[PDB]
Formats: C-alpha cells, structure tokens, sequence
C-alpha cells in the first residue's frame, strides 16, 4: 500500500501497450509507454513515455 | 536529420544532368514544418495574422575554387508546384552566381488580395512556394571535395506586421512544475 | 531552544561539497566529482541525530580517476611517446613508417561517455 | 488635472478620450499601450564601418 | 582594401589580412562606469594597460566529427596575469571584452563555424534533477565539448549540439552578437561585448557573464593530401576594466 | 523631494586636521563623512528617506482587541460585549507607539465582523442577514445593561449599523484628548498626596464601546467576533525613547521580567568556521 | 476565489457568506502556523479581505527588486567558492502568500 | 502614430549596383527593400506595428 | 555577561606579544547577535532593506597614564575572516593613537554591487567584518592598573536609508494583556 | 594644538594625539616620473589607491636589554597584497614611502628610540671574507636584531649596535632623515622618503632601496608594577608608485 | 476646488494626480505621506559652543 | 635546523602552552600562580650565538 498514481492520461490518438494497460499500482518513477491508436502513425520527434512524479501526477503528455 | 545538426545543411554536389532541383518548401511561416520553430516562426506563432515581405539568404559554405549558379525562385499560388526548371523560371526568380560575395538575398514580395494572411493553414490565404534549381552545375578542380553545403537564413523586411494575440500551439503542460 | 550544528564537512579531494541550506539539524549536503573523475560512495548526507549530538549520516566519498583503455596499435605505424595511463582530454599522436602514407586524422583523444573511458574515433591507417 | 490624448482608430476613413490619475503612486496608473516607436539598428546592422548596401562590402 | 585590420591594445597587436568586418556589440562601445549610475562609494581601481591587453587561450583541434566548444569568460581569464590577480584581490569587477577567434585553412578546404557570445547562458544538467559540478561548466582556459547524441554523465551538462545546452533551437542562436568563420572568406571572429548585467558592478567568480560558443554547422571536409590538423585559437582582451572593494586573496 | 547627502571626492592628506579623533564624552555624535578618512569618488546619490518618516512608519491599520458575543445565550451577559478603549493589549502597536513619549494624531477605525454558527441540535436553519450595532460611549455617559435596554437608543452617542455581506465599517475620529498631546508614559500619581494608582492609567479616560446584534433572539446560537482596527494619521511625535527590550506583562503598568541585553556568543573574537572538512 | 461544498453526510446546511483573507509576507517576516494563530493580525503586512459574491480582489505592486531589473536567467552560484545552488534560484527572494477562511470552523467541509 | 515603411516604385536596371549579393558572414542582416530586385509600384502602406510591442 | 553590565565592557590589557586580536564581529546590523538589540538595530529590524555608511566610535575608559595603539579594521567580504594582523591591514583600516583625545571614529564606507542590502541573513548580500588588533601594547607606569576597558558605539551617517516595512521578529505575544 | 595629526592614504587612516612634527624627506615630496627624465618607452602602470595605502608590519617587543631592529623595505613589502603582486609581475618599479612607527607607554616610563631611514645601507659580514645569505639581510616582514657584543655566526651580518652594521659610528646616523621616539613626548616617527636612486626606475627584488633602523639609545627602564610588555609596531605606505615592463610571475 | 500634486516616482528615468476634499472636518482628510524634511541637529550635535569637526574640540 | 634547548622551569609559575621544539625567534610566555607576583619580563625568546641555540635572558621569578 505505497503511494500510487492515477490511471495514465487517456489520449485520443494513443493507447497503452500490453503490460501496462491492465495493472494498477503505479509507484513513483515508473515509466509507461504508449502506442499509436489503430489508425495513426508515429511522430518521430516525440518520445511516448510518461514518468509519474513525486506529487503523484504524471508528466505532461500531449500528442504522440 | 532532425536529431543532429544536419537539419540545417542542404546538400549540393556536381550533377550529371543540369536543370534538376535542389530543395523546396511552402511559404507558411508558422504552419509549414520547415520554418516552424524559427525565430520568425516563434514570434509569429503567438499571432494569427501577418503581412509584409520576407527575406531569404543563402550562404554557400563550400570550397573557394568551387563555382556554379542556382535559380532561387518564388511562384505565387493559383497553379500547382512547378515541376520543371522552365516552369519555375516564370515566377519571381533570381539567378545567383557563386563568387567572392558568398551570399545572396531572395526577397519575397507581398502579392496578395487581402491585407493580411493567416499564420495557420486555411485555403483562402495560401501563400506560394519557394524552390531552388541547379542552373548549371558545381564545377571543382582535382583534389577538391565535390559535396558541399548551402545554408539558408530567413528574416523579415521593414514592412512586416502582425495582428491578433493568441496562445502558441507548442506550449504544453500536464502538471505544475515543482 | 535552538538547533545544533553538525561539524564542518571540509573538503573532498578532486570534488565539491554543496551546502545550500547551512549545516544545522535537518540539513542536506551533496557530493560531486570533477571532470575525468568518478564518484564512489554516497551522493548526499543528512545532519541527523547520533546519540547525544548531531552527526552526518554518510561518510565522505572518494573521487577515483577515470582512464581510457590502452590505445590501439595501427598496422605499419607507431605512437610518438606512448604514455602508460591516459586520462581525460589526453591524445595520442600516430606517426607512420617510411614508405607508407597516412590516411585520416593523425591523433585521437580520450572521451568519457556514460561514466566510461572511450577513445573519440577510429585510429588512422598507413597503406603505402 | 486631466489630460486628453487620441484614441487608436482605423486608417483611410482623432477621436479624443480623457484620463485622470486618482492615486498617489506611479505603479497605480494604467498601462502605457500607446508607445509605437522602434529602433532595430542595434540588432540588425550591429557592426562597425557601416555598410552601404549598394557596394559589395568586401575587398 | 577593407580586408585588412589591425587591433592595438596595451602591448599586444593582432593583424589579419583576410578579415571581413569587425562587429561591435549591441551598438554600444565599452566605457567606464559613470558616477551617476554607481553604487559603491570608495575609489575604483582603473589599473593600467596592465589588464587591457590580449590573452591567448588554449587551442582546440577541429576534426571532421567535432561538434562544438564553449568557454566562460570572467572565469576563463582567471590565471592570465594581472587580470587574474585583480580578480583574486577585489570583491567587485566590471569589464567589456574584445574576442578575436583565429582559424585558417587553404583554399581547397571547406567548412563553416558559428561564433556567438551568449549572455547568461544558463546550462542544463544531463540527468534532470541533479546538481552540476563547477568543473563541468567552466574548466578555466580549457574548452568543454558538446556532443552529437544526448549525454548522461553524472553531474554533467546536457551537451547536445541541436539544443546548445540551454534548451533552444541552435539555429536561433544568431540573435546574439555573432559572426561566421567561413573558411572560404573569413578569419575575423571579432566581437566587442559591452558589459551586460542588471547590477552596475558584479563579482567575477560568483557570476559568469557570458559564454563563447564555436559551433560548426557546415562541417570541416577536405580531400586527401591536405593538412588534416586545423587548430582554432581564441584570443580575448578585456576592455575598460575597473575594480573596487579590495580585500585579501580570494577563492582559487 | 529631499534626497540623501552625496559623497564628495577626496585625495591624500597630511595635515593637523583630525576628523577621526573626537571626544565622545561631550554628549556629541561625531559627524565624520566617509570622504574624510579614505579617498572616495564622486557618487551622486538618489536615495530618498521616504518610508522611514513618522507618518510612513505609523500609518498602518494595526489591531488592538478581539470582541466576542453571542445572539442566543441563557445568561444575559454574553449576549453583548464591551471594551474600555486603550491601545495597550496587543504588543505590536503598543511597542510602535512606545517609540515616542508624546504623540498627537487622528484615528481611522475599521471593524471586521465575522459570525460563526455554534453547535446545536437544530442546526439546519434559514437565517436572514445579521445586523450589528457598534455604540460608542463618551467618558461618563450611561452604560447599557442588556440587549433590550433603552440605553441603546443612540440619540447623542455615535453608533454604527452594519449589515452582513457589505464593506467593513470605517469612520474617522479627531484628536479626542484634554492635553496638548497624548501621553504614552506618565510618571506620577492620581492623588495629590502621591498615593493612589501609578502610571499611565490615570490618563486613559477614553470611554468604551458596546456591541450587540440588532436582530431579535434567534432559534439557534450564532457567535460573532469583531476586530477593531485603529490606524493613526496626521501624526506628530516628540522626545523619542529607547525601544522596549523585555516583554509586557499587563495593560496598566510597565512591569516586566528582567531579560538580558542580547543573544549570547561562544567567544569574544571571530574566526573562520570550524565545521566539517574541505 | 471559488468554493465547493465537499461530500459529507450532513450536507444540508444554511451557510452564511464565506470570507477569505490573503496575507502577504515580505522576505524574512514571521510565518503563521495555524488558522487561529496571532501572526495573522496584519499590523504591518498587507492583507486583503474578500466577501463571497463581489468583484474579485485587485491590487497593484511596484517594482519589488533589489537590482536594477529582474533576472530571468542567472549563470552563477550562491557561494563565493562557486558551490551551493546553481541558477536563478538565488535571486527569487520574494516572500510568500498565506490564505485562510476568516470564519470559524463550520459544521460541514467546504474547500 | 508610426506607420510601417512604404514601397517606392522602381524600373529596369543594368549597373554595378548589387543589392542582392551580400556577405552574411559579417554578422549582418541584409536590408534589401523589395523595390531593389523586382520592379515595384507605389504602395502607400497604412499598417501599424501596434500589437507587437512589448507592452502589448 | 549578557546578564550584567559586562556585555558592554571590552577587555584590554598589556600583552606579552604584540600583533594579537582584541575582538571582532560581523557587520550585520539586525541579523548579527552583537548589534542586534541596539538603537540602530531596533529601528532597523522594522525594515528589510538598508543602505549607507555606518560609524563606529571607540572610547578608551582607562587611566590617564596608559597609552597604546590599536588597529581598527574593516575587511570587505569575498575572502574569509582575516587571521593575522598582516592580513587585516590590507583592508580599510585606521591606526588609533590613545592620547588626550580619547575616542576615534571608524567610518565603514558603502562598498556594494547592489543599491541595498538585506537586514536579515542571506548569502547574496554579505557585508564584511570588523576586527581590532593590538598595534603595540598597553604600557603603564608602576602602581597603575593594567586591565582597562574599551567601549564601542555605533551610529549611521548622513546617507543612510531603509526601505521595506515589515514586523519585527522580536515582538511576541501569547494572550491579551489584561 | 599641533600635537594632533591625521594621515589619510587610500582606504586607511592613522590618527595620533601625541605627535610632535611630521618630517618630510630631503625637502622633496614624492611624485611620479616625468617624461623628460624617463628611460623606458611603454606606458607605465600607475595602478590605483590599491597600492598607495598603509600596511602593518609585525610587532617587536622592546625589553630592557634589547639592542636594535632593522628592515629592508622594497623587500619587506613583498607579500602585502597588490603591492607584492605588482612587484612580482613587473620588471621595473618606483615608489616613495610614508613610514609611521608606533610605540606607546605611560608617563612613568622612560626610554628613547632613534628612527632612521638609511639609503643604501650596505651591510657587513660577521666573519670577514665570507658571503652573506639573503635571509640574514632581509627576512620579509620580520625584523633582524642587532647585538651588543660582536657576532660570529656563519654567513651572517656583523651586528653590533656601536657600528650599526655598516661600519660607522652610530651617533653619526642623525645625518639621514630621522626622528626620535622619546616616550616622554612622542609617537610620531613619520618620515616621508622620496625615491632615491641613480637610475630613474629600478628592480624591486634585486635592489634594496633603504633600511629602517630602530635603535634605543636611552634604554627602556621602568619601576616595578608598570606594564612590562611594550610593543613597537611599524606601519608603512608606498606613495606615487608606478610599474613598467610586465612579464610572467617573478622570483619568490 | 481641486489641488494637483506630484506622484512619488523612481529616479534617473513628475506625473501628476488630483485630490478633492469632500468632508467638512480636517480629521476626514487623507494622510499626509509626502513630507520628507528632517532636522537631526537637536539629537545629534545637542551642545553649546558648536564644534568644528576639524579641530580637536578640547584644550 | 637549530634548536634552543628546553626552557627553564621557574619556581611557582608555569608556561602557557609549552611546545616540544623551540626554533629561532620563538618565545615562551611565563604565567604565574595564584598568590604570587611576577618580577621582570614575562617572556624570553630563542637566539643563535656562535651557531648555537641560547635563550635571550634569565627567566622571571614569582615571590608572593
Ligand atoms: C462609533 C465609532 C466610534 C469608535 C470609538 C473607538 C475609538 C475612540 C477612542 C479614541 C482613540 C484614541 C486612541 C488612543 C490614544 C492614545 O494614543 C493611547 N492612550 C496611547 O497613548
Ligand atoms: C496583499 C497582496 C500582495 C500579493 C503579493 C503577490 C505578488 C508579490 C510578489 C512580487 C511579484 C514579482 C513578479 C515576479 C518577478 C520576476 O519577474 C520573476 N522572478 C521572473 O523573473
């Protein structure tokens, strides 16, 4: 029962991969990774990763 | 080449057939991907209307023995993108001779029907195209490197103006920075 | 009452000590080694309580020296004045024998990437 | 103790307004959004031996 | 012809035969502090020509895959004679600078350098929430080197050329006083910085005034047979320097 | 606008003029300009002694007392509250006034009134907006004894009515003193035989304030708390005084616990720090 | 300033208009430690009171800096030995704001 | 009210005056008016750099 | 010695070796423990910025036959506290001869980079040190007491200024005084 | 009264209440070198008030059987801040000096000092035909001590008070600029030496300009009960100093 | 019946304001925070036979 | 290095901070006990005569 984050930010063009999409209990420092929603393509100038910070909120994630 | 310094280096070499193309992009400072994050583009993305002429400077960063000519051309919209050299020489072009003065200025004038154009993408205020064409070739002597690099600049003239304050589409924040 | 003072941390050889908020009870100091050196031990210490006084939580760390490995020998060519240990920013100059022609840069130098010694480029070659 | 300036208006087709300062401090005043001057001679052309723009400016 | 330029300061002289044009600042020439903007009360020390003269820094070698170099100038001139000593005995200081960067090649070489003076270049750390050591920012007269890929050395500056350490686009660094060393036509990277700070006099060790950067955009490239070793030498002279608040020997 | 004095330049000196050697035994503060001992330069100084003046030092709205009273209590004495007017029950404004010995000013008075619903069983009500009355009694007048007394009928006494939700009440009061200035310190007695009460308590004589809810007895208890903010203005002060070191004990005298002069040290000389290591 | 009634069992109340206090502390002053502290008595500190339902509070503040201008970027250290904290964090020194409800403890939670 | 700069008319040219060929190596932004390379007309321009100022 | 009159008496006697130290403190009127509760410090703790020069007066309250010299010295910050007499004679010092004029004035000038310094403790506006050193000795004749007392004063010049009203950190109240 | 004297130089001040009269030189006040008598060609460094200020030397204790002390002043001021540094980076130097010697007692003490500035005091060796070490001539800020009887330490100065090291009668040393510190009525051993040499500028380390000597003729003597420790402090300030011929760091 | 004074402003780089008194009493007026004069000649130098500061001021 | 020999102990009085080795120009300061009176100089120092270490004078005395 450590401190945990919320569900990661639902983007309208990106969904989570499949070790992360089911499991709860995101501790601090945990990185999660997104994949393109099926019909889309990657923007190579942006890295699709999100770190949960000390204040139990994810980093800013906009459009991957 | 975005993740290096090679985004700024335009390739140029000696060509086995003249009349080819060198590069090209769309004249939209703030919407087009080429001059999006430039100084003029980053001042210009906090606005929503712009007007005035735009300068373009081409520094040839090659050998001192190399020589050749280029065709720096602007074509107003209404037709398509030009596909030959003889279709792009109908626009507003300049022939640039590489010599001791190593840089030229392509000044793109203000050809519009409205007093302002939008900094974003809409079809009513399309703005034209900038293309560059090999005029003859690059000619080098022996034991001099053929493949050189042209650098492109951009600036505004003394009649450039912006109108509508909006927020930039590039600032993004998810939580407070602590 | 008022806070007690932990003792003066002093100096680390080839390193810093950063004291942002004094050395009173509940403080924090940090540790960092210079260029060409690697930190071994702790990266921060606290002015906690130890017994009847206040002490530091972690002992003083050490700055060892980072070395690039042995320079590569080129075929048909020697090194002008080969040293035994090569630290940061230090370069070897490759000469070349009689009847053979150099190709490329003469000298390569030592770099540190991911806290590991590494030469900057490939060594040159003599064809003849 | 009022002062009268001009309103910002369109071109090609001088209306006045009034302003009175009420408070004792200079930080209390309204913002000065009517200074339109400029001088881009320190950012552009930041050189010595000022060029001519008609000469080649070298040799 | 205007390709020739002589610069005389103190007892040192730099002559160039392939100069292009000397840049001077934001339009402002360096000058001593007037007594209408001054804050300190005791008599300042405008020493002599003993500090207003050219000092030669170390040379870096420009290879085919080199990326960039930087210096920190109120700290880089810390051991150059009486400038370094007057730095070490005074509390306040104030000076403009005349930077002259040399690099030469033949007419068969190609490559282009960018020489910028960046005021208040606050560097970013490699790993994010971690302190920076003083040796990784400023190494005296020795240049620190950018990289091409992102770096992850502990307590180090994030050193990628496409962000220039500060976190901006490197093609936007032409807003500061700058020139280009095009090997086709230049050797004159001369930039006369005035004093730029938000206090009329400042400490030399605690505050870094600006940062010289030499970033090659069009890389050095040559045919086989030419001289492969091309050095770059940076020469810097303080101008209109004065000092105030004398006390004992400082922090080395 | 009166700027501070400037620094004039100086040079070397070798003479029988000695600005440094003075006699501090003559009750005299020496007037050594910094240009008299060291060589100085011309500094045109632009500093203004503006926010150190007595008006800029005292004219802030300080706080002097808190007053609590209920609107439904079984005892009739907690349905209203009083306060004899002095400025000596909060230490900050008292110490700031005790910089000076005699003062003379007008008072701009503000009340900040807040009501809290007390705890009861029937706590779900629908209460209209409360109305307060703040009545001033000059020294000697008739005093109320209940909330429904007819002494509250304010025919001559100045009283201020306030409705909950608006701006706080504010009124100015002129120099209400019988002497030529107020007395912060009075070293004397009340009776001519040098008996009686000692100190500044003989010279207060300011009258008192009275507070009640104008509304009738509600069906649920509500307490209200009113904070009096005095704010001196048009201020003059005479014969200054060293600031008080020890802490106050009462409002009617200057009696104190003996405190030392300052915070202690460990030794009489200074040196470099003896903490951890290099 | 906006208030939201939090979730509780006794959610049906009759609450009067809330009153807020916004206190500014200059750099170095005394800081409060509770809502009923006597450090809130604002004798010298500028503080602003507001009643729910009116126009928002507004006040101007002059150039509160010790230098000749503000510094967005500071390339230096805090200590003269070139140690300590790096960057613009040495030059903030602005003091801090404190916020509380002027009313007493209500019978239902309101944020 | 400080208007933007106007465009002056021009004509054909065949001379040793070269506004296009500059040296961008001298830290210098070239100041080529649009009436210096192409033939332009007289345009009396009424635009104001108002809402680009630092205050605005 | 806080709980007596002996806090104000600085000891001085004849020393068996010259060049020693007499006292010393840190020039912070309102933060340093020495001049904290002084008149200048109590005016100055209701503020938050100060500027201008500060005077220091040293009355020698000893015998009329006693004589000797002292070294009243101010050292601007940036280095450490001086540890010898020959390091503290590099600062802004004055040599004071005890004679018929029994008091001297050490005027500490305004050496800063900012127009104001904070009355509290921060590292950006450190202000220097005041030290005093035996220049020769105290020399007395027979049947005259050796151990005497120096008294120190403090004041402000005619260019002293304060800026930001705050409350004093010394006023403390728990309940109302009744 | 003329018993009071204030001397202000740079940022230092000496006040005396029992002075008698300030001596100044051979009639000449110190002044910078004119350009009609100058030899070197480059621009001299007249630094600031950063060197023209009082520096305090170490104190010697005057006992009942003490004999004398001496110093060597272009060498004794070798570590006093920026004077010492400008000595160590320049080849030539030139300066006058203002020497202020302190000593105090009570009215029940007795004793008399002689304070002379002796130009070109070429010392003699103890054993005759033998070299002299540099530490026995000048010991920095530390005074060397004469003796009463003749001395015979190897590589040492012949140090007898009745010959003053040079080989003359010590009662004839009142031909140089001098005063007396009579403890009855003095503290003002002030002597403003001009620059005295046979070349217009000279080296600071290789040449010693003059020698201060404090020789007690009427010895210190007191009754039982008075303070037995009477120190003597020597304070010296260079005046009108200027420097020429900058090069790297000198000989320590 | 208005009166115009100057606003307190910074130095080295005269703006006016207006004030009208509305009430019949002198205690009603705004506080006078613009009197900057001083005279520290009664607290410092509080003596007879005024000293010179260059003389020793004794004997 | 030349050393003066061990400093003489005085009757009814101690040395303030007695060091082990005494080189050139170095002095010892004699204190004195409770109930005894100093006579003469407090401190003697080390001299070199005929290349030999030697103290400068006789040590003081405490009578009481
Ligand atoms: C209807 C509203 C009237 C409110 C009455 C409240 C204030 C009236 C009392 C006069 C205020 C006098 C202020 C204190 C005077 C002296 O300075 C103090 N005794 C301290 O010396
Ligand atoms: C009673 C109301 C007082 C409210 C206090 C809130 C604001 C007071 C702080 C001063 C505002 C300074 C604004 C920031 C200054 C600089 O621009 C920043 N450090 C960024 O450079």
């Amino acid at each position: 029962c450590n401190r945990s984050c919320e569900v990661p930010t639902r983007l309208n063009s990106a969904s989570l991969k499949q070790p992360y999409i089911t499991q709860n209990y995101f501790p601090v420092g945990t990185v999660v990774e997104y994949e393109c929603r099926p019909g889309y393509r990657r923007e190579p100038s942006l890295s699709p990763k999100l770190t949960c910070l000390q204040n139990l909120k994810w980093s800013t994630a906009v459009e991957f | 080449n975005v993740n290096s310094l090679e985004a700024y280096r335009i390739p140029v070499h000696s060509v086995t057939e003249t009349g080819a193309q060198v590069f090209g992009f769309t004249l939209q400072p703030g919407a087009d991907t080429v001059m999006e994050r430039t100084l003029l583009g980053e001042i210009l993305n906090y606005y929503a209307n712009w007007s005035g002429s735009i300068k373009l400077t081409f520094m040839y960063c090659g050998s001192a023995m190399a020589t050749g000519k280029f065709l720096l051309a602007y074509s107003p919209p209404g037709a398509g993108v030009p596909k030959n050299r003889r279709e792009a020489m109908l626009g507003t072009h300049i022939i640039w001779d590489i010599g001791l003065q190593s840089s030229c200025v392509l000044c793109v004038p203000w050809i519009s029907q409205t007093h302002y154009r939008f900094v974003s993408k809409d079809i009513y205020t399309d703005a034209g195209f900038i293309t560059c064409w090999y005029q003859t070739s690059i000619v080098v002597p022996a034991e001099v490197q053929n493949q050189s690099v042209i650098l492109c600049f951009v600036s505004a003239c003394n009649d450039f103006s912006v109108r509508l304050l909006r927020d930039s589409p590039f600032v993004r924040q998810t939580a407070f920075y602590q | 009452c008022k806070k007690k003072s932990c003792p003066n941390p002093g100096e680390i050889r080839n390193g810093q000590i950063d004291v942002p908020g004094g050395i009173l009870f509940g403080a924090t100091i940090s540790f960092s080694c210079n260029t060409g050196y690697k930190l071994f031990g702790s990266t921060s210490s606290f002015c906690l309580i130890s017994g009847s006084s206040v002490q530091w939580s972690d002992p003083l760390p050490e700055c060892r020296e980072i070395y690039c490995p042995a320079p590569p020998q080129i075929d048909n060519g020697i090194i002008q004045g080969e040293r035994d240990h090569y630290g940061y920013r230090q370069s070897v100059t490759y000469a070349c024998n009689k009847g053979f022609t150099m190709i490329g840069e003469h000298s390569i130098y030592c770099t540190v990437n991911n806290d590991e010694g590494e030469w900057s480029g490939p060594p040159p070659e003599c064809r003849g | 103790g009022a002062q009268v300036s001009t309103q910002k208006t369109g071109a090609h087709e001088i209306i006045h307004y009034t302003n009175i300062n009420y408070y004792k401090d200079a930080a209390s005043n309204s913002a000065n959004r009517q200074d339109f001057t400029q001088d881009p001679g320190k950012f552009t052309e930041p050189v010595k031996d000022i060029m001519v723009k008609s000469l080649p400016a070298l040799n | 012809s205007d390709r020739v330029r002589s610069i005389t300061l103190g007892n040192s002289t730099i002559t160039t035969q392939e100069s292009a044009n000397v840049v001077v600042g934001y339009g402002v020439w360096p000058d001593y502090l007037s007594d209408e903007e001054a804050t300190a009360e005791d008599q300042p020390t405008q020493p002599d020509v003993a500090t207003c003269r050219f000092y030669t820094l170390d040379s870096v070698s420009w290879m085919k895959e080199s990326q960039g170099w930087w210096w920190k100038f109120p700290d880089a001139l810390r051991d150059m004679g009486l400038f370094g000593q007057n730095m070490q005995y005074h509390y306040l200081g104030r000076s403009g600078y005349t930077i002259h960067v040399q690099c030469n090649a033949s007419k068969f070489h190609q490559g282009c350098l960018l020489v910028v003076c960046v005021p208040e270049a606050e560097m970013g750390a490699a790993n994010i929430n971690e302190k920076i050591n003083r040796e990784h920012l400023s190494n005296g007269e020795v240049a620190n080197t950018f990289s091409g890929t992102k770096s992850s050395n502990t307590n180090d500056v994030q050193q990628a050329v496409f962000n220039a350490g500060m976190g901006v686009a490197v093609g936007n660094l032409t807003i500061f006083p700058h020139q280009w060393i095009n090997l086709r036509t230049n050797n004159c990277a001369t930039i006369v910085m005035p004093y730029i700070n938000s206090v009329p006099m400042d400490n030399m060790f605690r505050h870094y005034n600006f940062t010289l950067m030499i970033i090659p955009f069009a890389k050095l490239d040559y045919a086989a047979g030419s001289s492969t070793y091309i050095p770059i030498t940076v020469t810097v002279a303080p101008m209109c320097a004065e000092y105030n608040g004398l006390r004992l020997a400082g922090h080395q | 606008v009166v700027r501070v004095a400037d620094t004039m330049p100086s040079g070397p000196s070798n003479s029988e003029s000695i600005p440094a050697l003075t006699a501090a035994e003559t009750g005299h503060t020496s007037q050594v300009v910094p240009s008299d001992t060291i060589q100085t330069r011309h500094v045109r100084n632009f500093h203004v002694r503006s926010e150190s003046s007595v008006e800029n030092f005292l004219s802030r709205s300080a706080c002097v007392y808190i007053v609590e009273y209920k609107t439904r209590d079984d005892t009739p004495d907690k349905m209203y509250d009083s306060w004899v007017i002095n400025t000596r029950q909060v230490a900050q404004l008292r110490r700031k006034l005790e910089f000076f010995t005699y003062v003379r000013f007008d008072v701009e008075v503000t009340f900040v009134i807040t009501s809290v619903q007390d705890d009861s069983t029937r706590q779900n009500t629908d209460t209209p907006a409360l109305t307060h009355q703040i009545m001033y009694v000059p020294p000697g007048g008739p005093i109320p004894q209940a909330v429904d007394d007819y002494n509250w009928q304010t025919s001559t006494n100045p009283s201020v009515f306030w409705t909950e939700g608006n701006a706080p009440p504010r009124m100015s009061i002129p120099f209400m003193s019988v002497g030529n200035a107020y007395s912060n310190f009075y070293d004397g007695w009340s009776h001519f035989s040098q008996t009686g009460v000692y100190g500044f308590n003989t010279l207060n004589n300011m009258g008192k304030l009275y507070f009640r809810h104008v509304n009738d007895k509600t069906i649920s208890p509500i307490t209200s708390k009113v904070r009096i903010y005095f704010k001196p203005k048009h201020v003059k002060a005479w014969v200054p005084r060293p600031p008080r070191l020890c802490e106050y004990t009462h409002k009617d005298n200057v009696d104190f616990e003996p405190k030392g002069v300052t915070t202690s040290r460990t030794q009489l000389t200074i040196s470099n720090s003896t903490h951890v290591e290099n």
